[PDB]
C-alpha cells in the first residue's frame, strides 16, 4: 500500500503547522519572513510526508518545543523547514 | 553535501540568541 496504511495526518499537520506559525507570528513579530517561509517550504514539500504520521511527530515535537523554548524557536523553524524538504520532494534517502 | 541551506537558510536574515 503506502506505509502504515491509508492513514491521513493531512488535517493534523496543516493545523499543527499553523500552531507553530501562529506562535511564530508572536515571536518573530519583527521578522514576518519566517512564517511565510515555513508556509512556502510546506507548499513545495511533497504532500505525502505532510500527510504522514512522521511529520506529525516533527510538528508536535518542534512546535511545542518552540512554545516551551521561545529562545530556540528558530532552530525548530529551521528544523521544520528542512524537515519538509529533507523527507519530501527530495525523498531518495528515506 | 549542502544541497540546501537548511537551518542556515533562516539564519541568513533572522535568528535568535542561539
Amino acid at each position: 500500500g503506502s506505509h502504515m496504511g491509508k492513514k491521513c495526518y493531512k488535517l493534523e499537520n496543516e493545523k499543527l503547522f499553523e500552531e507553530f506559525l501562529e506562535l511564530c507570528k508572536m515571536q518573530t513579530a519583527d521578522h514576518p519572513e519566517v512564517v511565510p517561509f515555513l508556509y512556502n517550504r510546506q507548499q513545495r514539500a511533497h504532500s505525502l510526508f505532510l500527510a504522514s504520521a512522521e511529520f506529525c511527530n516533527i510538528l508536535s515535537r518542534v512546535l511545542s518545543r518552540a512554545r516551551s523554548r521561545p529562545a530556540k524557536l528558530y532552530v525548530y523553524i529551521n528544523e521544520l523547514c528542512t524537515v519538509l524538504k529533507a523527507h519530501s520532494a527530495k525523498k531518495k534517502l528515506n | 553535501g549542502s544541497q540546501e541551506d537548511s537551518d542556515s537558510e533562516l539564519e541568513q536574515y533572522f535568528t535568535a540568541r542561539w
